[PDB]
């Protein structure tokens, strides 16, 4: 029994993280195979960082320009590409720790681990929600630059988050490992500010199934709802509107516990209207939106508790 | 602003 | 800035997982240098649990009883004994992933990392603290008994935990890394519970200090409070007493901030008396207990936001 | 019960 926010073991990722100097900027970067991927602004200095032209900054650098290192073991630079956000630094040795990997782009709503760095050594893990405003909580201080995200699948990593920079809120902006930042967000020093965020539904509702699988029933009512009237209520609240496609998801869910996805949108909607008197579900007093219907299924059981 | 790490 | 629950990098417990094997009974086992330590209760049968005698049971058992697999390696047993509630194998090869280490008992309201595990196969990690009743609210299920707890200084493994059993309440209870139990438990299927718990102060205080840290204030007051006055508060509200020795381990944290340590818990007092008035502190709706103070310095920074 | 993972 129980319900953690749980990162999944980051002992694959760890055996990648190196550091990357240029000038007096020193980040992480990530070293699968003969590539070492980090954020370009590492060839930037506080002033540049104000309005740099990444382009010119760059065709200023050589392969020398750049000190990789692993434990260390100084690597050396024998090639160097722009793509997009990111700098790919190609390095004289092949990771021998790297793992099987692919790059995925995360969607609004999902969940990964985030390995956070200093000076290419790992100092900690936790699991943040990409939200729907394209940032995530995280945890993060100078130097935490090049820090990752990911999930595993069987044996590979599915590498999704590249950290690049703080928003004023004190929440992060970041690319996938294309460089493509998540949002509306640029690598520059200049004005930048957090669109209003929103409650991910599906993933109050698949939290929902995970208090049931674990037997508590308490908040559940006689009731059902058209999806359209849990919308009406959705949306004073600032909940995502619930889709047909979020229904189909919860199936799974709503099979091993036996309650309607409209009926358990019921309990929802008389959960935002009346509170939780008092009361908590999975421990939390809150309605928690960061753990996905993927998250409940890893991390409950395949038997209802009744 | 925006901080870059 | 920001401020998570984040475990340590797992990649060095995750190299000491094995899978151990005794008749019917799977579980976890901790393989550092050429020994495998797991839960006694490996040898026992679900009959066998609801009044077992485990001096006489493992006199029955054989090396060659205890099938012990890392990857897909056999590894061969070569040698047995029982510390405590423990099982210590000797197996005919060392570790190679065996990293520097040492057994430590952590005590009441110090915090953990946890490697849960199926099958000799790490599934994930989060990071709870050992509560005063001696539970730790973790996320476990069935075969994930040998699934270890711990913390990294330097370079160096501090094992404190590793998970047995789960009571009724769905908490759950374990042993050092000698097999003596935390707290009043044995491992036995008989009816056994929890104690009343109580909120961890020490930890409370670290975290409004870290709020401060991260340069919110506006929980502070006017007033301050002594020592003996606050505890009749502290008692009121079941938070442990604080003594003066949690008060000059608060300091370094008192120091970077400003704020005294007594002027601090007045702070909390009104807390405790008037609620958060539908207010966040550090994005939380309630007063968090799970951060100690080492907790606390080593994830803030050394400047604190104004 | 205590229940023996």
């Amino acid at each position: 029994s129980g319900f953690r926010k749980m990162a999944f073991p980051s002992g694959k990722v760890e055996g990648c993280m190196v550091q990357v100097t240029c000038g007096t900027t020193t980040l992480n970067g990530l070293w699968l195979d003969d590539t070492v991927y980090c954020p370009r602004h590492v060839i930037c200095t506080a002033e540049d960082m104000l309005n740099p032209n990444y382009e010119d900054l760059l065709i200023r650098k050589s392969n020398h320009s750049f000190l990789v290192q692993a434990g260390n073991v100084q690597l050396r630079v024998i090639g160097h590409s722009m793509q997009n956000c990111l700098l790919r630094l190609k390095v004289d040795t092949s990771n021998p720790k790297t793992p099987k990997y692919k790059f995925v782009r995360i969607q609004p709503g999902q969940t990964f681990s985030v390995l956070a760095c200093y000076n290419g050594s790992p100092s900690g893990v936790y699991q943040c929600a990409m939200r729907p405003n394209h940032t995530i909580k995280g945890s993060f201080l100078n130097g935490s630059c090049g820090s990752v995200g990911f999930n595993i699948d069987y044996d590979c990593v599915s590498f999704c988050y590249m950290h690049h920079m703080e928003l004023p809120t004190g929440v992060h902006a970041g690319t996938d490992l294309e460089g493509k930042f998540y949002g509306p967000f640029v690598d520059i020093q200049t004005a930048q500010a957090a669109g209003t965020d929103t409650t991910i539904t599906l993933n109050v509702l698949a939290w929902l199934y995970a208090a049931v699988i674990n037997g508590d029933r308490w908040f559940l009512n006689r009731f059902t709802t058209t999806l359209n009237d849990f919308n009406l209520v959705a949306m004073k609240y600032n909940y995502e509107p619930l889709t047909q496609d979020h229904v189909d998801i919860l199936g799974p869910l709503s099979a091993q516990t036996g309650i309607a996805v409209l009926d358990m949108c019921a309990a929802l909607k008389e959960l935002l209207q009346n509170g939780m008197n008092g009361r908590t579900i999975l421990g939390s007093t809150i309605l928690e939106d960061e753990f996905t219907p993927f998250d409940v299924v890893r991390q409950c059981s395949g038997v209802t508790f009744q | 602003s925006a901080v870059l790490h």
